């Protein structure tokens, strides 16, 4: 009755997400040494073969028959050798990745960085060493872990080289904090790191991590951030009130004078001008507007005019 | 597969039930389905039949139920801005999405090299999941959680419940010109 | 039906950063070089403080002192 | 859900002839000794070990240390 | 306005999420760490949700409320006002369809009764948990 | 103690090769860090160190040595 | 600044400032007489979290007569 | 103060990008649906000259000379002539 039971076991969806790669990935059997030197050289050899066919396509010379279907032979062979290398060392990926979790990447995430990690493994990978492929594997799926997390899980990501002093500026305060039994001050951490007090801060600013608008605690936090760019009502109203009094000021003027301080701020263009700008549409040099602004100034700072806008400072 | 394989195909996913609509007749269903309803008398395929008559009266196609591109929300509906001393706060569909897009990319990646159907199908899924949860977190399985195991809102958390957009900030709202505080005796007072 | 007490809720915590703990270092003691590490090479009680701390703030349990008067406290 | 009463005698190695003797009174569970789907004592391991767990065909040796490791444990 | 007669609804097409779309997010990036501005082709990018200050370009060379319904050539904003990052929207290109999983699983299962799939099936064949038949030669089986 | 019996339970940590071990034990309490006073002024919590004996036990290989290790305040 | 602001700031010559203001103002509806002050400065020692200067605390309280509406029980 | 130009993408779409009548007209553009597109009219400024990513083969010659593979070649390919002949 086992048998009935264990066809059932293989035979099994599963919710979880998980599980359903732990099933496939354990139903394709490991690699002794030997197998795995058998597994490169096929590889090496249908990746030679597929080139040497390459270098044929642009120079002809059309191969016998029986030559050319086994030359594409050999590269469907190498391209399955380097599938069922992939699938035995599957879960190797697996195992490493366990304990990368927890760091706010998704498990699955984890172990799929891994399975890269792998595949530029067997890429790089050398038979004639006489190692064991996890001897060489285990490094490049650690590293496609690490890289992974430095440039995804962080909401705001964080370059390679921010992340990695960071990690040294954590590992240096909590051995100094097993040394001194209180947490160093960022004078000890800026000594110990190399680098000075007003640096370390400035890289404690950057390991900030969000928080999530949604959070409850029954409205959520959403709710009590206001729009800072938000019209207020008061000022929009007194910024028209206000553009009417200086309609009514600059109205009483020389239509001359009126003008040089019109297109001096920009006011009905929006652009502010410059003095040779301004030499050109009333004809007269740059130096002739600045004595008709300066004198139009003292007129305009006199208290018959200004007298009305002392409560539009601010 | 090995024999026989040249005579039809197969699929898994979404990619496959894409194929299974891209050839189907609501008419032939629903023609089949009008002579089935009363003949073999049944009750099963005259509920299933108000969704194929749905489809053949409306002019859009079934295919809308299956996703090819993915509408990414206006920034300021998903806020990510500072409040005290420089910290952020950002909404939770920001990471929803970049679950989304993280495991698409990583699927464009693992095709170009190619790579064992264990690999891709995996990554497919994820993708699956992804969308899944950003659309309706916990609908599905555990729901995508936050530090702290709190459940990410999802674009449909937006809508429903008392705290959704209709009798939240709908049916309800908070209004200007207006307060409040405690009442006391007005004998006196007139009744207007 | 029994009553938690206050010690026991923080023995419970401790607990959590003990079993927290020896996930690191039953993971370190292996493959932490060999023969001298000794408990100075990898113990991190950052999870142990942090069940602590963690406690105290955020839970149910813990709560602002209410004091409007001394019968309130 | 949807469990016997009488597999874990079974399941715990307990010898038919120990049933009657405890249960024989009152009845009871010896009419739910009497209906059961198999009577095998190691059978019953198999039948309910793979009844909570089943994913990946269980192993002979990890279904009879399970229990012990599950609650004697 | 505020008097139109009925609004309707319905399913989008593809089609239409990308006529929707004024952009294709291309990476999951929110914002620069040390500068704060919203990185170019990720969520938040100004080349396709709109530009963060009022008529302004990313880069700085169009300031000013003269010229709009322009983009700058050098960082690809438009010039226009800030509000319509409120109404933009983007979309993502898949490499590989989806279930809306509002219809999938959603009881009754739209996808189940339309194709007649039993919702169990239908979640094992979406998921990949099992293969399925979409097409089989009725003719060339039969002669063979 | 409620230290005393959670270290119990944490003693010993083994490696599952049983050719180590890690005991722990003696739980130690020194004076408070400063009077309440000047905690709910400074807003700092108002705390005592403590401390422990954790001994490194390879007797498979060559023997290791003890320490005295400090959990946190 | 924009156009119409901006003239002022030439005819009543106060230089626009590069700081924005930014203030802690008593909210709507409160008085009383300031008790106390507690600044903690970064130039002098003290502690403070990462980005983080000058911090000042203020004591403001009030002597709250019997009014009509308040809760009497 | 406003030219329009107009660019096709790979698949056969075309965009309108409104610029300023005083800015440089881009050879490529990256257009709303997803893609890039060259320009209308005005053809091939500039080939931008891509490299090519890196390869399994470039990563293999690094650790064999030519004639070890094809040392090896030789010697993988008249294994399967040893079946062919049986
Ligand atoms: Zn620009």
């Amino acid at each position: 009755a086992l048998r009935q039971a264990r066809k059932d076991a293989e035979l099994t969806a599963s919710a979880d997400s998980v599980r359903a790669y732990l099933k496939q990935i354990g139903k394709v059997a490991l690699l002794n040494a030997e197998e795995e030197v058998e597994l490169a050289k096929r590889i090496e050899a249908g990746l030679y073969a597929t080139q040497k066919l390459a270098e044929l396509a642009e120079k002809g010379e059309k191969l016998p028959v029986q030559q050319r279907r086994d030359m594409q032979w050999i590269c469907r062979d190498g391209d399955r050798a380097k599938n069922h290398l992939l699938e035995a060392n599957l879960r190797l990926v697996v195992s490493l990745a366990k304990r990368y979790t927890g760091r706010g990447m998704a498990f699955l995430d984890l172990i799929q960085e891994g399975n890269l990690g792998l595949i530029r493994a067997v890429e790089k990978f050398d038979y004639t060493k006489g190692y064991k492929f996890s001897t060489y594997a285990t490094w490049w799926i650690r590293q496609a872990i690490t890289r992974a997390m430095a440039d995804q899980a962080r909401t705001i990501r964080i370059p390679v080289h921010m992340v990695e002093v960071i990690n040294k500026l954590g590992r240096i305060q909590r051995e100094l904090l097993q040394d001194l039994g209180r947490e160093p001050t960022p004078e000890e951490l800026a000594k110990e790191m190399d680098i000075t007090p007003e640096k370390v801060l400035e890289i404690q600013q950057y390991a900030r991590e969000p928080i999530s608008l949604d959070q409850t605690i029954d409205s959520q936090l959403g709710d009590f951030i206001e729009d800072s760019e938000a019209v207020v009502a008061v000022d929009a109203v007194s910024f028209t009130l206000l553009q009417d009094q200086l309609q009514s000021v600059l109205e009483t003027l020389s239509e001359r004078e009126a003008g040089v301080v019109r297109l001096r701020f920009g006011l009905t263009d929006g652009q502010p001008r410059t003095l040779d700008e301004i030499g050109q549409v009333y004809g007269v040099t740059r130096e002739r507007i600045r004595q008709i602004e300066s004198k139009t100034m003292s007129k305009l700072r006199h208290p018959s005019r200004s007298q009305v806008l002392r409560d539009y400072l601010d | 597969q090995d024999r026989y394989g040249e005579y039809f195909t197969g699929a898994m996913g979404a990619e496959s039930i894409k194929k299974l609509i891209e050839n189907f007749d609501i008419d032939a269903e629903a023609e089949s389905l009008r002579e089935v309803i009363r003949s073999g008398k049944k009750l099963r395929a005259l509920k299933r039949l108000k969704v194929v008559a749905a489809f053949q009266q409306s002019g859009n196609s079934p295919m809308g139920m299956v996703l090819d591109a993915v509408p990414v929300i206006p920034p300021e509906l998903r806020p990510m801005v500072q409040l005290d001393g420089g910290r952020f706060a950002t909404s939770d569909l920001n990471d929803l999405y970049r679950r989304v897009i993280n495991r698409n990319n990583r699927l464009k990646r693992l095709i170009d090299l190619g790579a064992p159907e264990i690999i891709v199908n995996n990554e497919k899924r994820m993708l699956q999941e992804s969308v899944d949860a950003l659309f309706d977190n916990g609908r599905r399985g555990r729901p995508v959680t936050g530090p702290g195991n709190r459940p990410l809102k999802s674009l449909s958390d937006l809508l429903k419940g008392k705290q959704g957009r209709f009798r939240q900030n709908l049916l309800g709202k908070r209004v200007d010109y207006s307060g409040r505080s405690v009442i006391v005796v007005g004998p006196q007072l007139k009744l207007h | 039906r029994r009553l938690r007490t206050v010690g026991e809720l923080i023995q419970n915590q401790i607990r959590v950063g003990l079993s927290r703990m020896e996930r690191v270092v039953r993971e370190r003691m292996t493959t932490q070089d060999v023969e001298a590490i000794t408990p100075q090479t990898l113990i991190n009680i950052r999870p142990v403080v942090a069940a602590i701390k963690e406690f105290f703030g955020t839970s149910q349990l813990s709560q602002f002192m209410d004091q409007n008067n001394p019968l309130s406290g | 859900r949807r469990q016997p009463v009488t597999v874990l005698l079974k399941a715990l190695g307990w010898t038919n002839e120990n049933i009657v003797e405890r249960f024989g009174f009152s009845e009871i569970m010896m009419g739910t000794l009497e209906k059961d789907t198999t009577s095998g004592t190691d059978e019953a391991l198999l039948d309910i070990y793979r009844k909570l767990r089943p994913g990946e065909p269980p192993t002979k040796e990890s279904a009879q240390t399970l229990l012990e490791n599950l609650f004697f444990k | 306005v505020n008097f139109f007669d009925e609004l309707r609804i319905g399913l989008a097409t593809a089609d239409d999420i990308r006529n929707w779309s004024y952009g294709e997010v291309k990476k999951p990036e929110t914002i620069n760490y040390r500068t704060l501005k919203p990185e170019k082709d990720g969520l938040f990018c100004e080349k396709i949700f709109g530009p963060t200050r009022d008529w302004e370009c990313y880069c700085g060379k169009y300031k000013r409320v003269r010229f709009k319904g322009i983009i700058c050539e050098r960082c690809g904003v438009e010039v226009t006002r800030a509000k319509v990052r409120r109404e933009r929207m983007g979309h993502i290109e898949l490499a590989a369809p989806v279930t809306h999983i509002w219809y999938f699983k959603g009881v009754p299962s739209r996808l189940g009764y339309l194709l007649d799939l039993a919702p169990k099936d239908l979640e094992k064949i979406i998921y990949f948990a099992a293969y399925v038949i979409t097409s089989v030669d009725d003719e060339m089986r039969h002669n063979e | 103690g409620g230290l005393e019996e959670v270290l119990a339970e944490l003693s010993p940590i083994e490696d599952f090769s049983g050719s180590m071990s890690l005991s722990f034990s003696d739980p130690r309490f020194d004076e408070v860090k400063a009077s309440v006073d000047e905690c709910k002024d400074k807003d700092m919590t108002y705390a005592a160190p403590l401390f422990v004996t954790a001994e490194f036990i390879n007797n498979n290989t060559g023997e290791i040595k003890s320490q005295t290790v400090f959990m946190g305040d | 600044l924009t156009p119409e602001e901006r003239l002022l700031r030439a005819i009543f010559g106060e230089k626009a400032r590069e700081v924005r203001d930014t203030s802690l103002k008593v909210p709507h509806g409160e008085s009383g007489k300031v008790i106390g002050i507690r600044v903690f400065s970064r130039e002098d020692d003290d502690e403070l979290p990462a980005g983080v200067n000058e911090l000042v605390r203020v004591y403001v309280a009030q002597k709250r007569k019997i009014s009509d509406g308040d809760k009497l029980a | 103060p406003r030219q329009v130009a107009r660019y096709r993408t790979d698949n056969g779409e075309e965009f309108d990008v409104p610029f300023a009548d005083d800015a440089e007209i881009p050879g490529t553009w990256l257009c709303r649906n997803g893609l890039e597109g060259t320009l209308i009219e005005g053809d091939v400024p500039e080939p931008k000259k891509v490299k090519p990513p890196r390869t399994h083969w470039d990563m293999l010659l690094e650790r064999r000379s030519v004639e070890e593979l094809e040392e090896l070649l030789k010697e993988r390919l008249d294994l399967i002539k040893a079946k062919r002949r049986g």
